RNA sequence: GCAUCCGUAGCUCAGCUGGAUAGAGUACUCGGCUCGAACCGAGCGGUCGGAGGUUCGAAUCCUCCCGGAUGCACCA
RNA sequence: UAUGAAGAAGGCCUUCGGGUUGUAAAGUACUUUCAGCGGGGAGGAAGGGAGUAAAGUUAAUACCUUUGCUCAUUGACGUUA
RNA sequence: GCUUGACUGCGAGCGUGACGGCGCGAGCAGGUGCGAAAGCAGGUCAUAGUGAUCCGGUGGUUCUGAAUGGAAGGGCCAUC
RNA sequence: UGAGCCUUGAUGUGUAGGAUAGGUGGGAGGCUUUGAAGUGUGGACGCCAGUCUGCAUGGAGCCGACCUUGAAAUACCACCCUUUAAUGUUUGAUGUUCUAACGUUGACCCGUAAUCCGGGUUGCGGACAGUGUCUGGUGGGUAGUUUGACUGGGGCGGUCU
RNA sequence: GUUUAUUAAAAACACAGCACUGUGCAAACACGAAAGUGGACGUAUACGGUGUGACGCCUGCCCGGUGCCGGAAGGUUAAUU
RNA sequence: UUUUGUAUAAUGGGUCAGCGACUUAUAUUCUGUAGCAAGGUUAACCGAAUAGGGGAGCCGAAGGGAAACCGAGUCUUAACUGGGCGUUAAGUUGCAGGGUAUAGACCCGAAACCCGGUGAUCUAGCCAUGGGCAGGUUGAAGGUUGGGUAACACUAACUGGAGGACCGAACCGACUAAUGUUGAAAAAUUAGCGGAUGACUUGUGGCUGGGGGUGAAAGGCCAAUCAAACCGGGAGAUAGCU
RNA sequence: AGGGUGACAGCCCCGUACACAAAAAUGCACAUGCUGUGAGCUCGAUGAGUAGGGCGGGACACGUGGUAUCCUGUCUGAAUA
RNA sequence: UAAGGUGAUAUGAACCGUUAUAACCGGCGAUUUCCGAAUGGGGAAACCCAGUGUGUUUCGACACACUAUCAUUAACUGAAUCCAUAGGUUAAUGAGGCGAACCGGGGGAACUGAAACAUCUAAGUACCCCGAGGAAAAGAAAUCAACCGAGAUUCCCCCAG
């Protein structure tokens, strides 16, 4: 009896799972209360459909990911105005919220969540490096500045 | 009476046999039993008097095609 | 018509569970002691159903039979 | 965390027989608090604004202001509890 | 004492049965045995010691083999 | 919880002994910083003889091996068997707990002016029960029949080639 | 009391009583291919079956045979594989 | 008619008249007859059609052998001088007839088996609803009033009216005897007999159907029929018998 | 051809052979008009719980037999030019 | 078509016709009580009892029409239960029964024969049931042949006891 599953029925599986299970099992139960449907033609094509259209979002994200990525990795340095550091000690931290704003004037859009500022809170002045997690895992790399206000 | 409601299997006759061949007249009836089918496109469940060999073309056919057949064979499910 | 298994002091049975060689209870003799009961320990009472295959080694494994049993089948 | 003694060895003492470390270990099952990582997710949030409709308020109930409502709302901490 | 004629294929001519059948048989062919040979041996001094057909089993067999080559099955011989 | 199998490891006394040589071979090889032998009981199994070996232990030794043994050795390598310890697998055996099939001649609602039936709700039971095919046993409960002839009538007795 | 209407009215049958046994109620059982019905709108102080046949005094021995009941280890054993 | 045997006192027949039993179809063999002849003959069908056409086939002229095969030979066997079966010998198609075969098969006759129906207006049981049982006895429990007891218990009288109770008509049954036995009546009458408020009896309806019913049980009853009703069908069952 | 007529009728009668007949209804057939109906060509497609199998029967002349083939009550189950 | 004619037992009576409305024959209509599929309900067949509506009036009634069930289809409404669905009410069509044999299908004997009797025979016969037609059924090769070919089904004669 080939079902496709529509759940995580206990250990069959996961949502679109063709496999061979006692006839009983899905006839009374799985069918009836919708947690999966039987594995015929019409319907395993049109699970398989949903399971490459998913894959083409995976495809798409993960491309505008680099997009994003390449946009502001190459050089694509930026400065800020922060209050003169005096002899060195700046006068204020440069926190995820201005760091993202200062990116976003140069057009590469970033939100500060996705900001990750390593090794530090932007406390110096001058140069420092940076990094920003713009996929889920591919990561990038930013030069970022300071000087007068 | 004792119909299958799917495949239309009916009693038939036969003879019991023996050691000697002695034949005796007897039946042979299928084994139907009342089932609730769950049919999606009306969300319900419909009961149908059904044979174990009926039960295995249902698998295969589809639950909405059967009863098309039905409709068509006007055997009032 | 096959298939399997069994055969061991007189008896009932272990088989010395499949080759590195026979055990018990009972039967019987003697003894312990004792009127008989009744108790005990020694001794005696078997070449292992029979005949072929083996190997250094089979009552024990192989072949062949004999007798017994249980199964099967089954319509000259 | 429990099992785990040959009371391992080694350490030290020694009445040279031993004892002591010590079931401690090793080993053998077992579990993953927090810290590792990942993915969700409250609460602090009340507000005003825009509208509406009615009411009070009028010469005109225009003006408002009071209701109710309707839409969209805002969290520094904060990769929060 | 030596042996396997308790032979194989056949059989002129007879006997006895309603029949199925049963019995006797010289001689012939091929191969034997015992005799030096003539010769004798197709079981036992003779007459009882037995059971048809169907069905099934076993061996042999260039007989057959349902399009063809096989085979199954059948037939024939030996035999249960 | 049985079990066929998965691979591994491991296992092996006639005696003689060199004896933890199962058999079968090749077999002067073997041996070897890869840790020479090796110490620490590492234990198991086994003759409880002995053997391999868990991590370290130290630093060059290590070993075919004549009387005998059928044979020559857990020196040696290949191949089997036995003994098999574990390993996955594939089938079953029960036991426990579920609900969703199925049962309900439990309750309630509706069809409905209805002690039928059907539907709905709910409870209980539940992979049983029950039914189908096949199958073993039982079955004068019910059938179809058989149950001889000769014979100083028949039966009884006797007889049948 | 009942019985062979039409040759037998009895010592035969029934009988109250007694005992055994089955039956927990969707009861056993019976009529029905089945549904269902009777049992019973009853519930073991009930119902069915069997034998005996008011009452009185009593009902002894045998489980080998044949049935029935209980046991389930072993032997044997069908479909199936 | 049947028999070893019948005047037989064995069967049959009162008589007459009418009717009443070896047939039909197909196939096969034999005889007779006719035709053709090593050949004979067509069937269905066609057809103005008893003609003609149609030779599809059938039988015969060659057999032997299980068969392959061979062939006036063949089989048997290694092989037969052998032996078995064959080889000189006319058949075939009609018609008639004698047999045989399948059909009911010369005619009449079973008791029965099976199938489908009809019957519980009779009777058996049951269900529902109504009815009937003159008269006369016996006098239970209980109750009352006394007597007795501490109270009972107990006892007496009087009330009461219990019972598959008693005697006995209707009603119902049917024990004995006589008659009747071609009956007044295919089971009765006469004189007696048992029950007769009950497990009674009865009216009117209803229900149970044949291997089934029902049965206080006799194999009883189920429409004058019961160890398996009646009616029709299988069916002209079968009948080694008369 | 037959029948009838006072006994046996070619010429007595009814008929028979032939020759004719339909206002109306209807059968049949041809033609024709409407209402549907689709012809042809190309490219595709090619009947699955089915065939087959196990079990139990039945039908084929064929009784399970060495038994093909057909139908299937039951349990399975393909290939698909 | 007609000079005769009012059916028969079966006369008679009273009449009708005679050249074409006597009668008779044929075609087409009209009427067609009651029972019976029987259909408004019931029922012991030829009987009993209605409902609705239209139209009549002499105010007592009266006359027509409709009102069975089932199948199919379409509307309208309409539960438990929100939609739905079941169900319900109308309206259209169709079916009901009868009839000889023949036909297809679903069931399916026994007597008998075997000199008994089980397999077998009788026989898929008798009978029962369902359905259809003037015919029915079958029918256009997953067929046969045999290395050559044939070309749906049905029927007849052979093949052939
Ligand atoms: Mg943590
Ligand atoms: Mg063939
Ligand atoms: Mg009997
Ligand atoms: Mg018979
Ligand atoms: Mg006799
Ligand atoms: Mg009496
Ligand atoms: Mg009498
Ligand atoms: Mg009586
Ligand atoms: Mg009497
Ligand atoms: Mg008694
Ligand atoms: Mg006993
Ligand atoms: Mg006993
Ligand atoms: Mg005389
Ligand atoms: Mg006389
Ligand atoms: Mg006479
Ligand atoms: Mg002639
Ligand atoms: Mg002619
Ligand atoms: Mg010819
Ligand atoms: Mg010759
Ligand atoms: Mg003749
Ligand atoms: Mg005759
Ligand atoms: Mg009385
Ligand atoms: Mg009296
Ligand atoms: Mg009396
Ligand atoms: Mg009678
Ligand atoms: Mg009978
Ligand atoms: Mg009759
Ligand atoms: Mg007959
Ligand atoms: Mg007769
Ligand atoms: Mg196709
Ligand atoms: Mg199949
Ligand atoms: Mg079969
Ligand atoms: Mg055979
Ligand atoms: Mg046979
Ligand atoms: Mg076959
Ligand atoms: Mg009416
Ligand atoms: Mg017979
Ligand atoms: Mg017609």
């Amino acid at each position: 009896m080939q079902v496709i599953l529509l759940d995580k029925v206990a250990n069959l599986g996961s949502l679109g799972d063709q496999v061979n299970v006692k006839a009983g099992y899905a006839r009374n139960f799985l069918v009836p209360q919708g947690k999966a449907v039987p594995a015929t033609k019409k319907n395993i094509e049109f699970f398989e459909a949903r399971r490459a259209e998913l894959e083409a979002k995976l495809a798409e994200v993960l491309a505008a990911a680099n997009a994003r990525a390449e946009k502001i990795n190459a050089l694509e340095t930026v400065t800020i105005a922060s209050k003169a550091g005096d002899e060195g000690k700046l006068f204020g931290s440069i926190g995820t919220r201005d760091i993202a704003d200062a990116v976003t004037a140069a057009g590469v859009e970033v939100a500060k969540s996705e900001v990750r500022l390593p090794n530090g809170v932007l406390r110096t002045t001058g140069e420092h490096e940076v990094s920003f997690q713009v996929h889920s895992e591919v990561f990038a790399k930013v030069i970022v500045n300071v000087v007068a206000e | 009476s004792r119909v299958c409601q799917v495949t239309g299997k009916r009693p038939v006759t036969g003879n019991n046999r023996s050691h000697a061949l002695n034949a005796t007249k007897r039946r042979f009836l299928p084994n139907l039993h009342s089932h609730r089918f769950w049919v999606e496109s009306e969300k319900r469940f419909v009961t149908l008097r059904v044979s174990a060999k009926g039960m295995r073309v249902i698998d295969k056919k589809g639950i909405d095609t059967v009863l098309a057949e039905l409709r068509a064979r006007g055997e009032k499910y």
